[PDB]
């Protein structure tokens, strides 16, 4: 694509600069270019990809929610609906781009648990974002695609990673959100968050001070959700 | 909406 002529290392360097400049659209385009070079991504690189697109789609989702709220209160000419649709289509396109990178070919080359879980979690998240705005004939299939990705990620994480691993924890946090917000399964959400929290607590004794800080941060986010849901 | 993992 447009980044085809730039060195991989230059793309990663520019992604880091774009992060510092809070230029997340540029950051995402740089990381897309890096992925399209065809090499596997390191841990640091995977996190740059994730930060870039989470910020892009996060803005789009926030805008969509504002507009959807206005549209629902209006139910006046076609403008609110048209503009909500425009933002929706742009959001769908970003989700499709990320899903495209994971399918071509990040997931299939990811053999280590840390990489494969990370990418399947991302796959679940971006189908979840598609689900948030879906209404048509494919909505159930979209939800099932998110569910399937999260479930594969969970199965690997349980086999291959300790209960305190931040990826394992963040995956459980977001799958529990999927259950509560998308799948109409609050009990499943609560169970998953509480079992994840408890199993992590029991493994904290194995951790260094730095690892402890990472794990307990995510555990507190699980607890915050449990407090909100109960 | 409930909070997911932040960045
Ligand atoms: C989805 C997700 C979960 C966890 C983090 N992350 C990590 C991390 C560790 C090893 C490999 N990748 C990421 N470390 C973290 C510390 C604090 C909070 C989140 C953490 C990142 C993501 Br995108």
């Amino acid at each position: 694509g447009a980044m085809g002529s730039m060195e991989r290392a230059s793309l990663i360097q520019k992604a880091k600069l774009a992060e510092q400049a809070e230029r997340y659209e540029d950051m995402a385009a740089f990381m897309k270019g890096a992925v399209e070079k065809g090499e596997e991504l390191s841990c640091e690189e995977r996190n740059l990809l994730s930060v870039a697109y989470k910020n892009v789609v996060g803005g789009q989702r926030a805008a969509w929610r504002v507009l959807s709220s206005i549209e629902q209160k209006s139910n006046k000419g076609p403008e609110v609906r048209e503009y909500r649709e425009k933002v929706e289509t742009e959001l769908q396109g970003v989700c499709d781009t990320v899903l495209g990178l994971l399918d071509s070919h990040l997931i299939k080359e990811a053999g280590d648990a840390e990489s494969r879980v990370f990418y399947l979690k991302m796959k679940g998240d971006y189908y979840r974002y598609l689900a948030e705005v879906a209404t048509g004939d494919d909505k159930k299939r979209i939800i099932d695609s998110a569910r399937s990705a999260y479930q594969e990620a969970m199965d690997i994480s349980k086999k291959e990673m300790p209960p305190t691993n931040p990826i394992r924890l963040g995956l459980a946090l977001n799958f529990s959100v999927f259950h509560y917000e998308i799948a109409n399964s609050p009990e499943e959400a609560i169970s998953l968050a509480k079992t994840t929290f408890d199993e992590a607590m029991a493994d904290l004794h194995t951790l260094s001070e730095d690892s402890y800080k990472d794990s307990t941060l995510i555990m507190q986010l699980l607890r915050d959700n449990l407090t909100l849901w109960t | 909406r409930t909070p997911s993992l932040p960045t």
